[PDB]
C-alpha cells in the first residue's frame, strides 16, 4: 500500500498531548504512535517453550511467563481517524432496503485510503461502494451462514482487484421504528445504553485477523489491521445518523477466538473459561462506588465492552466540488442479494435500465450509465465477454479519458453480440 | 565488515571459539544422534587492553549470528526493582533472532562473590543470572561469551557444566604474534620503503596488542602534522605509556641507546645466560635441559651496577621491570607480601621479562633469629619471594637479577644453585676499563 | 524429558525425596487413619553442581502431577506491592485442583535473615513467604520445593515444620555413586568397546556430576 510509505516521509513533534486536547482529539493517529516508540503485537496466549524444564502443556506456567492481570484501558491511538463517503444515494439505497421489507440488513464496503490533512499523519479512509451478501434476517439481528458467502467472497475480491478496490468495511442497520408518522426511529444507543452490542464486536474483531495490515516495523508483518466497523443506528433527536467505530488492537486480535462470548446483557460480554486449556488471566475494572470511590470491586463475571471501543467520524463529500467519484452512473441498479425485495431480475432489466441507451445515439450518456459498481460484477459474470474485452471496460468506466477507450470497446465484437443477444431476449 | 582477521598473534585461542560456535552451526547433522551437546559458555580472561569486543565481532559476522552487547555496569541501577529483568530482557530479547551473541562484559561489579554478602541488589544478580541459563535453549544460537578483567573474583557457584566451562587464557602477544598484528591495521594508508615492519617488532617488548593498533593512528596524526614514515613511528612509540610502565613516572623520562658498558669480560657472559635461550629456542629442547634463570651482584655501590640493569634491556626484546629497594615494603601488615605476589605474576604474563633486584640487604637479613634491624622482624617477605622464584607451576622466561652492597647478609636459603646460577663479584674499575668508559659518556 | 533412570546416581537422598511426594499420592489410605499430616515442604541443598536444579525437573515428569516452578529474583519487581502479590498469583493458583506440587528456587538470593539486611522490600518478602507456607489453615494442598546452596544464609524461621522440615542433604557422589553418573550420559552417546569403564571412577575424586 503506497499509503503506509509517503507518511514515513513527513515529519509533521505530532505525538503531543497538549495539542490535539486543544483541537478536541480523542487519540492522535497511527503514524506518529510509531516514531514515539519495536512493533510487537501483545499475546495472551500460553507459550510452548516457556525457556525453563517444565512442561509446556498440563501446567507449569511460571510468573516470568504468565499473562499478567488486565487493567483493560483504552487504545491510546487510531489507524484511521475519519472515514469518508462519495455518494449520498449509496446510503440512500442501503436504507432503501430496510424502507420495503421493515426488517435489518448487511453490507461489506469496498474502498481505498489515502492522506488526511485534519490530523497530523492521519490516514483517512474513502469508500466507494457497497456490497450486499446473501443473508437471513430477523427483527432484532442476522446471523447468516459462515461458509457459504466466505465462499463467495473469494472471487469477488478476485473480481474488484483490477480496478483498485478492496473489502475496508462492513455494515449493518438497527432502526427500531418508533410510530412511522410523528418521527423517524427511536434512540436505542445512547450514553446510557450500549453503544455497540457485543454479539457483533466478535463479528467485528474476527474481520481484522484475517485482513492484515502489512507493516515493516513488526516483527511477524502484521500489526493492527485497518478495517473500519460503520453502523446505522440513529442520533439522539429524530434522525438515523451513522456511527463508526473499531476495535482495540492491543486485545481484539488475540481475545476474541477464545474468551469473548456473548452474554445476556447488551452492554457487558461473557468472559469464559478454558478448563485448562489454555490460561486466561483476571480481569480488572473501575465503576463509582455509592458514597466514595472503589478501586478493584470485580474479579469474574463482569467487564464492560465500552472500554474496548475508540471513536471515528465519517463525512460526505461537498456537492460543488470534489476530486473525484469514480462511480457515479445511476446508483439506482438492482443490487446483487437483494432477494428479499422484488429488484432480483434478468435480461429483462438490461431491457429496462440502459438497453444500451438510444442504440444508435451517442456516447456521453453512456459513459455515465456504465461506470455502476453493481452493473459490471453482472456482466462479468455471465461471462460472454471475453477476458481481454473486460480489462478495456474497466478503463472505459471508472477511468478517465474515457473516449478514445470506448470507441474501440462498442467496436469489437464482443460488444455487438451483447446487444444483439438482449433485443432478442425479453 | 571484519571478520577472522582482525588480530593476528593469539589465533589459536580464535580457533577454539571457531569450533565452539561455527562448527556446531555448519554441521549440526554430525551434532545430533552423538549424545552431549557442545558447551554453552566461554569466559574470556586477561589483561582489560585488548577489550575482547573487536574478536567477537570477528566470530559473530562469520557465522552471521546477532551481536546484541550489553555493557556491565548498565544493568545495575539504585531502584532494585529492573536490575534483575533488565538482564531477563536481554535473554529475552536474544532468543528471537536466533542465532545471536550477547556477550555480557566486565563481570565485576555484575555478578560478584557471594562471599561478602552486601548489597541485596548484588546478591539477586548472582541468581538471575543463574536461574535462566540452566534451562538455556540448546543447539548453539544463544551462546554466551564473556570478558572478565579478574578471574577469581566472579562466583564459583556459577560454573556448573553450562554457564561459563570452556576458559580460555589471552595473555601478553609474544615475539611473532605482534607483527601480524601490525599488518593489519596498516592494511590501508601504506608506510613508505624506509619503515622496516621487523624492527618495529623489536620495539614493541609487552604491549597490550591493541596498544600497538592505537600507535599506528598516533605516527599517522603525525603525518597529518607534518603536512607515515620511520620518525613518526619513533615519536609515537614514546609517547604510547604501556601499561607495563603507567603506574610509575619520574620526570623527565630518560631513554637511552649509546650505553654499551666497559665490563666486557662479563659482557659475554650476561648475553650466554638470559640472551641465549630468547634467542635460540630450540637448542635448549634438543639437548633437554632448563637454561640460565638468575644471577646476583655484589661490591661496591655506585659502581657500574645501575648501569648494567639498564643496558641489558635495551639489548634485549624484553620488558624492564624494576624494583626500587625498601619502595615496596610497607609498615602495613598483609600487602607488604602481596606486593612480592602482584610483580612476578605480572612477569610470568609478560614472558620473555627481566626483573631486577637491588640493595637486597635491606629486606633480608639471611634468615636472622626472630629479630630485626628495624624491628619489624617480618620472615613472611622472604619466604614468599623464595616461593616466588621456582614455585609449581611451568618454567617460564623470567629473568632476575639480584645487586647487593654486602654479602655477609647473602641469604644461604636463596642460595639453592638452580635459583641463583652465577654469584659474579664486580670489582672497581681500572685504568684500561676507565678509558673504555669515558668515550661511551 | 528427565525421569528417575536420568537422575540416577544418587541412591540413599533419592528415596527419601521419592517417598516425600509420590507416596502420599499412589497410596493415599495409609496416611489416613493414621494422625499425621505428611511432610510438606522439601529443601535439598550442597555444593553447586550437583542436580538440585535437576531433581525437581526429574520428578516432574514421572509422578504425571501438576508441576510448576519459580525462579529466584523474577519476582522482585519495583512496585509498592506485587513483589508479595506475585509470590500470592504463584500459590492461589496452585491451590485448586489436587495434587500439587511447586518448586521455588534460589531461596538464597531471595528471602534472607531479617536482621542481617537491610531493606524494606526485603522485611515484606520473608513474612509473605511465611504466610503462604502457614497462615490461618493453610498448608492443604500445596508442596513446596526448594533447592540452594548457601543453607546458612536463609532466615532461621524459615526452617520449622510446617514449612520447611525433612531437610535432604545432597553430596559429593564418590563412595560407587561416581560410577552410576557415568551410564547415565554415555548410553546416548556412540562408545566404541575398546576399554572398561570401572577405571574411571577412581582417577579423579573431586567430581560432582
Ligand atoms: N592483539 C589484539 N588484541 C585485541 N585487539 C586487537 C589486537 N590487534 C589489533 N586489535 C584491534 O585493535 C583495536 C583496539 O582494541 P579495543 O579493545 O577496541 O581497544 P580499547 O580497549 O582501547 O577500546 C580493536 O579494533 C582490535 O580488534
Ligand atoms: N668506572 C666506572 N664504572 C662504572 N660506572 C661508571 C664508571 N665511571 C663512571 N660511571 C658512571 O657512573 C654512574 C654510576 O654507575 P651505576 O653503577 O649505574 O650507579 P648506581 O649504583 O648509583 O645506580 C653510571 O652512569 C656509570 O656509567
Ligand atoms: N545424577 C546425576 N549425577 C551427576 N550429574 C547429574 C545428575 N543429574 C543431573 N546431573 C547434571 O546436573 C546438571 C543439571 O543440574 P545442575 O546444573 O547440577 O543443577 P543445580 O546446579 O541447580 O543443582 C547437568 O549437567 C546434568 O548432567
Ligand atoms: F544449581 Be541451582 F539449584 F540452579
Amino acid at each position: 500500500l503506497a499509503v503506509d510509505e509517503e507518511l514515513e516521509k513527513e515529519d509533521g513533534p505530532p505525538w503531543d498531548k497538549e495539542y490535539h486536547e486543544k483541537n478536541k482529539i480523542k487519540h492522535i493517529s497511527f503514524h506518529s504512535y510509531l516514531k514515539k516508540l519495536p512493533l510487537s503485537e501483545p499475546d495472551f496466549r500460553i507459550n510452548k517453550r516457556c525457556h525453563n524444564g517444565h512442561e509446556p502443556w498440563p501446567r507449569g506456567i511460571c510468573s516470568k511467563c504468565q499473562p499478567s492481570a488486565i487493567t483493560l484501558q483504552q487504545q491510546e491511538f487510531r489507524m484511521v481517524d475519519h472515514v469518508e463517503f462519495q455518494k449520498s444515494e449509496i446510503i440512500n439505497e442501503f436504507i432503501q432496503a430496510w424502507r420495503y421489507t421493515g426488517m435489518q440488513r448487511f453490507g461489506y464496503m469496498y474502498g481505498s485510503y489515502s492522506k488526511y490533512d485534519n490530523t497530523p499523519l492521519g490516514i483517512k479512509a474513502v469508500v466507494e461502494a457497497i456490497y450486499e451478501p446473501p443473508q437471513h434476517d430477523e427483527q432484532d439481528g442476522l446471523t447468516m451462514d459462515v461458509e457459504q458467502v466466505k465462499n463467495e467472497m473469494l472471487q469477488i475480491d478476485r473480481q474488484a482487484q483490477e480496478m483498485g478496490l478492496s473489502r475496508i468495511g462492513l455494515i449493518f442497520t438497527d432502526l427500531s421504528d418508533a410510530g412511522a408518522g410523528d418521527g423517524s426511529v427511536f434512540c436505542k444507543r445512547h450514553k446510557d445504553s450500549f453503544f455497540l452490542s457485543s454479539l457483533e464486536v466478535i463479528m467485528a474483531a474476527r474481520h481484522q485477523t484475517r485482513h492484515p495490515n502489512v507493516s515493516k516495523y513488526s516483527e511477524q508483518g502484521f500489526f493492527s489491521s485497518k478495517f473500519v466497523t460503520c453502523v446505522i443506528s440513529g442520533n439522539l433527536e429524530g434522525e438515523i445518523d451513522i456511527s463508526s467505530y473499531q476495535v482495540s488492537t492491543e486485545a481484539e486480535a488475540l481475545v476474541t477466538a477464545d474468551m469473548i462470548s456473548g452474554s445476556t446483557f447488551p452492554s457487558m460480554a461473557y468472559i469464559n473459561d478454558t478448563t485448562d486449556e489454555r490460561y486466561v488471566p483476571e480481569i480488572f475494572y473501575m465503576k463509582s462506588n455509592e458514597y466514595g470511590i472503589t478501586v478493584k470491586e470485580n474479579a469474574k463475571p463482569a467487564f464492560p465492552v465500552d472500554y474496548l471501543l475508540v471513536t471515528l467520524t465519517h463525512g460526505f463529500p461537498n456537492t460543488d466540488t470534489e476530486t473525484n467519484s469514480k462511480f457515479v452512473s445511476s446508483t439506482g441498479f438492482p443490487w446483487s442479494n437483494r432477494q428479499a425485495m422484488g429488484q432480483s431480475q434478468d435480461y429483462q432489466e438490461l431491457k429496462k435500465y440502459l438497453f444500451n441507451v438510444a442504440s444508435s445515439g451517442d456516447f456521453n450518456l453512456l459513459h455515465e450509465k456504465i461506470s455502476n459498481f453493481h452493473l459490471l460484477l453482472y456482466i462479468n459474470s455471465l461471462q460472454i465477454l471475453s477476458p481481454d474485452e473486460w480489462k478495456l471496460l474497466i478503463e472505459s468506466a471508472v477511468k478517465n479519458e474515457w473516449e478514445e477507450s470506448l470507441l474501440k470497446l462498442v467496436s469489437s465484437a464482443g460488444w455487438q453480440t451483447l446487444v444483439m443477444i438482449l433485443q432478442e431476449s425479453g | 565488515e571484519v571478520g577472522y582477521d582482525d588480530i593476528g598473534g593469539c589465533r589459536k585461542q580464535m580457533a577454539q571459539i571457531r569450533e565452539m560456535v561455527e562448527l556446531p552451526l555448519r554441521h549440526p547433522q554430525l551434532f545430533k544422534a552423538i549424545g552431549i551437546k557442545p558447551p554453552r559458555g566461554v569466559l574470556m580472561y586477561g589483561p582489560p587492553g585488548t577489550g575482547k569486543t573487536l574478536m567477537a565481532r570477528a566470530v559473530a559476522n562469520e557465522t552471521g549470528a546477532f551481536f546484541f552487547l550489553i555493557n556491565g555496569p548498565e544493568v545495575m541501577s539504585k531502584m532494585a526493582g529492573e536490575s534483575e529483568s533488565n538482564l531477563r530482557k536481554a535473554f529475552e530479547e536474544a532468543e528471537k533472532n536466533a542465532p545471536a551473541i550477547i556477550f555480557i562484559d566486565e563481570i565485576d561489579s555484575i555478578a560478584p562473590k557471594r562471599d561478602k554478602t552486601n548489597g541485596e541488589v548484588e546478591r539477586r544478580v548472582v541468581s538471575q543470572l543463574l536461574t535462566l541459563m540452566d534451562g538455556m535453549k540448546a543447539r548453539s544460537n544463544v551462546v554466551v561469551i564473556a570478558a572478565t578483567n579478574r578471574p577469581n573474583s566472579i562466583d564459583p557457584a556459577l560454573r556448573r557444566f553450562g554457564r561459563f566451562d570452556r576458559e580460555v587464557d589471552i595473555g601478553i602477544p609474544d615475539a611473532t604474534g605482534r607483527l601480524e598484528v601490525l599488518r593489519i591495521h596498516t592494511k590501508n594508508m601504506k608506510l613508505a620503503d624506509d619503515v622496516d615492519l621487523e624492527a618495529l617488532a623489536a620495539e614493541t617488548h609487552g604491549y597490550v596488542g591493541a596498544d600497538i593498533a592505537s600507535l599506528c593512528s598516533e605516527a599517522a596524526m603525525q603525518q597529518i602534522r607534518e603536512k607515515v614514515t620511520m620518525d613518526n613511528f619513533r615519536f609515537a612509540l614514546g609517547n604510547s605509556n604501556p601499561s607495563a610502565l603507567r603506574e610509575t613516572v619520574v620526570e623527565s623520562v630518560n631513554v637511552t641507546w649509546d650505553d654499551v658498558g666497559g665490563l666486557d669480560e662479563i659482557k659475554e657472559e650476561l648475553k650466554e645466560t638470559v640472551e641465549y635461550p630468547v634467542l635460540h629456542p630450540d637448542q635448549y629442547t634438543k639437548f633437554g635441559l632448563s637454561p640460565s634463570k638468575g644471577v646476583l651482584f655484589y661490591g661496591p655501590p655506585g659502581t657500574g651496577k645501575t648501569l648494567l640493569a639498564k643496558a641489558v634491556a635495551t639489548e634485549v626484546s624484553a620488558n624492564f621491570i624494576s624494583v626500587k629497594g625498601p619502595e615496596l615494603l610497607s609498615m602495613w601488615y598483609g600487602e607488604s607480601e602481596s606486593n612480592i605476589r602482584d610483580i612476578f605474576d605480572k612477569a610470568r604474563a609478560a614472558a620473555p621479562t627481566v626483573v631486577f633486584l637491588d640493595e637486597l640487604d635491606s629486606i633480608a637479613k639471611a634468615r636472622g633469629g626472630s629479630l630485626g634491624d628495624a624491628g619489624g622482624a617480618s620472615d613472611r617477605v622472604v619466604n614468599q619471594l623464595l616461593t616466588e622464584m621456582d614455585g609449581m607451576n611451568a618454567k617460564k622466561n623470567v629473568f632476575v637479577i639480584g645487586a647487593t652492597n654486602r654479602p655477609d647478609q647473602i641469604d644461604p636459603a636463596i642460595l639453592r644453585p638452580g635459583r641463583l646460577d652465577q654469584l659474579i663479584y664486580v670489582p672497581l674499575p681500572d685504568e684500561n676499563a676507565r678509558l673504555s668508559i669515558l668515550n661511551a659518556q
